RNA sequence: CACCAACUUCCUAAACUUAAAUUGGGUUAAUCUAUAACUUUAUAGAUGCAACACUGUUAGUAUGAGUAACAAGAAUUCCAAU
RNA sequence: AACUAAUCCUAGCCCUAGCCCUACAAAUAUAAUUAUACUAUUAUAUAAAUCAAAACAUUUAUAAAAGUAUUGGAGAAAGAAAUUCGUAAGGAGCUAUAGAACUAGUAAAGGGAAAGAUGAAAGACUAAUUAAAAGUAAGAACAAGCAAAGAUUAAACCUUGUACCUUUUGCAUAAUGAACUAACUAGAAAACUUCUAACUAAAAGAAUUACAGCUAGAAACCCCGAAACCAAAC
């Protein structure tokens, strides 16, 4: 026969029914939301109009975004958006010459960035353009905070993001232990980011994550019958007293 | 026998619910 | 597999229905329960076949065939007995009736009545003529083995009537296994170490 | 060869059941109605082919735009390659 | 000092002129549909519609041929005997 | 009225429609199916090539605009858009060599069959039906001869006559192929024209052509067979 729903959209029924239903809504928002990546290597159009070939008239045009594989070190570090790019070249930049297969490398490296939120200087494998988003941003826990999970490209990053809020959002005293005061200082200047532990705790969850532990929040021990006909009967004789 | 009633489309504005999943895009557009 | 007079599983049905018989299958349409309206030993009349008008009572039933069977009705003759010493005895064998060769008699007037299905204040169903309606008991029909329950003397190792319907069990939280216990005395002490199921 | 030893049983057919009594009717519902409905609206059968014919390659390349998304993944491959060769022959020869 | 022998030719009835790729035209077996017919037919619309030959495929049965070919120690009183 | 045989109708299939979906015990991944410790535990790369370009090398598809521009060893071929437009169980299919390979995935990866037939009742002794295939029997043969023909009173005698298909050349005493019976076994496309009609300076039920054109219909080009080549398992 013939499916009544596409492939693609047998992801979305998945989606849309089972635990994935009862998950979080918040949550769900945080993954249904697709946000698009900062441009790095390629810019679209500056001009929306261009000569129609078969016409010969100027007509509406189209980007062509260029591939960039960004490795999963990337998810494990904290890129500023730099990513290998994988295809061909053509040397000295004319079509007359050869084709030669070519991977660009962004220069990548590994660098300790401190923490005021964590209290902790933290050694990770980052980029120069992630450097100057981090001096741009205030601070590094600002950088982690303010950018998003796309722009940041960090999964690591991701759960930074994720600890930081919840310590913003518990005002956890493990921050900036045997200083109380200091810690007040940290959460009045990240309380932007402030937000309920609920929300903190489901951000940056991949999904198998996110539907064990759903899963476990969930799961329940077997109700002993005795104990539920204790209190069915209880109730029954209850209704009849009255 | 008698023959079947002709058939007939139903008419006036039909506003496709934009939820829907089967509705198609084109028919959610503003041009639509 | 087609359904004969012999038995399922039986010699005479093993070569009707041999493992590679494929013959053309005889289609009987199909009768629902509450449709089928024909048991043993329920009084018909043959609408048609050889003793078509004769009423008799039902003795097999194969439903799926929608067969009744009549005893001494719808019978053709055979020889009983054949062997080289003697030729064999003629006796009467009966032939399958289909339903709608017969239909349920009235008891009080006898004809071919049809009847319709319906429910008694006991909620048993019982058929109903559709015409002078009456309600057709459930005919009476002996045991299969020829017991008749009342009758039936205990032999050995069969219990006394009463002792099967003496009830003994007193409701309480314990199992037959902790029941046997206490009745016997077992006791056990020792206990099994932590076990890690999985 | 050999022949059947046996006579088929006859068997009687009528003309005038509804389907054939009523076949064609309501053709002319375009000149008759006005033209809002084409006598081509009137097909009922697989979606690629309603109102619509052409070669057997054209055939099936509108059938696995139509349905290839539904299609069975064993069915898309089989489709493809059977285009294959239906492009060549036609294309080609 | 002739006769025989070709559809050459004549005669009665008819006929109206003599290789093979290629090209124009008229029919037809079979199956099904539409509508009919009613001992097996008609008018239309169709097609898995006609095989002595593809190193073609399956099944049956011949021929070679009842031919090539094949085999166990003795006696008795007996194959779980001497 | 003969032996061998033959006979039959459903087992089921096929294509669309509709519909997505959200449905014993015991033993077991150890060495699977070993009742309890060992030893930590695990899939998946552009899809390629074949192929087309008569080789091969870049390259080679897998609603209207329109198969047009563009792209391309400018060659085999590839091929947008702008801008318009889009509501909603059946078979002129098969019926046991056919239809799914199938009665069946049954009888190292992997490959993969063969076949059945009474009647309402067999708790009626299991059915009949057919000068019906080849093969045989009933009933061997009788100088002379591609086996027949003309004949005839007469089967044989008399008279006449170099098996068939394909291929050579319009020729074989060449050369290929055939024990026989039954089944199965190979021509498919519309750009333009003629023909058949509708309407006509207009014609086509949107996207087309026109100083008699335009619309519709009909009209066409097979099968089997290598040495090879590559991917992924075993």
């Amino acid at each position: 026969p013939l499916h009544r729903y596409p492939v693609h959209l047998w992801q979305k029924l998945r989606l849309r029914q089972g635990i994935c239903a009862r998950l979080p809504a918040h949550f769900l928002r945080s993954l249904e939301e697709e946000r698009t990546p900062t441009p790095v290597h390629y810019k679209p159009h500056g001009t929306k109009f261009k000569i129609n070939p078969k016409n010969g008239q100027r007509e509406r045009v189209e980007d062509v975004p260029i591939p960039v594989h960004y490795p999963p070190e990337s998810q494990q570090g904290l890129w500023g958006g730099e990513g290998l790019i994988l295809g061909y070249r053509y040397a000295n930049n004319d079509k007359l010459s050869k084709r030669v297969k070519k991977v660009w490398k962004p220069q990548l490296f590994t660098r300790e960035l401190y923490s005021e939120i964590l209290d902790k200087k933290f050694t990770v494998t980052v980029t120069m353009r992630t450097l100057d988003l981090i001096d741009e941003a205030y601070g590094f826990d600002f950088y982690i905070l303010k950018t998003p999970k796309e722009d940041l490209g960090s999964k690591f990053g991701m759960d930074l993001k994720r600890g930081m809020l919840l310590r913003l959002a518990r005002q956890d005293p493990h921050l900036h232990p045997e200083n109380p005061e200091r810690r007040a200082a940290i959460y009045d200047k990240y309380r932007s980011f402030v937000i309920p532990e609920a929300e903190a705790e489901w951000v940056g969850l991949t999904l198998e994550e996110a539907l064990e532990k759903q899963r476990l929040l969930e799961e329940k021990d077997p109700v002993p019958l005795f104990k539920v006909y204790v209190e069915e009967l209880v109730q029954r004789l209850q209704e009849q007293v009255l | 026998y008698r023959a079947p009633p002709p058939p007939r489309r139903r008419p006036g504005p039909h506003s496709p619910d934009p939820e829907n999943l089967l509705t198609p895009r084109w028919q959610l557009t503003p041009r639509y | 597999y087609r359904y004969g007079m012999s038995r399922p599983g039986s010699i005479a049905d093993k070569r009707k229905n041999p493992p590679w018989s494929r013959r053309r299958p005889v289609v009987v349409e199909p009768i629902s329960d509450e449709d089928w309206h024909l048991f043993c030993g329920d009084m018909v009349e043959i609408l048609e076949g050889k003793d078509a008008g004769k009423q008799g009572k039902v003795v097999q039933v194969v439903r799926q065939r929608n067969w009744v069977v009549l005893e001494g009705l719808n019978t053709h003759y055979r020889y009983i007995g054949r062997t080289k010493d003697h030729r064999g005895t003629m006796i009467a064998s009966e032939a399958p009736l289909l339903h709608h060769q017969v239909k349920l008699v009235d008891p009080v007037d006898r004809k071919p009545t049809e009847i319709q299905w319906r429910f008694t204040e006991a909620g048993e169903r019982v058929r109903v003529s559709t015409r002078s309606g009456r309600i057709i008991p459930k005919p009476e029909f002996p045991r299969a083995d020829g017991i008749v329950p009342e009758t039936w003397t205990d032999g050995p190792k069969d219990t006394s009537v009463e002792d099967a319907l003496e009830r003994t069990y007193v409701p309480r939280l314990k199992t037959l296994e902790e029941d046997v216990m206490e009745a016997m005395g077992i006791q056990e002490t020792r206990r099994f170490k932590k076990v890690y199921w999985y | 060869a050999f022949v059947r030893l046996t006579l088929p049983p006859p068997k009687v057919v009528d003309r005038w059941n509804e389907k054939r009594a009523l076949f064609g009717v309501y053709d002319n519902i375009g000149i008759l109605g006005n033209f809002e409905k084409h006598p081509k609206e009137l097909i009922k059968g697989p979606v690629w082919l309603r109102g619509w014919r052409g070669n057997e390659l054209q055939r099936c390349v509108r059938k696995k735009k139509f349905v290839g998304n539904r299609m069975f993944i064993e069915d898309l491959h089989n489709l493809n390659k059977r285009i294959s060769y239906l492009y060549k022959h036609f294309n080609r020869h």
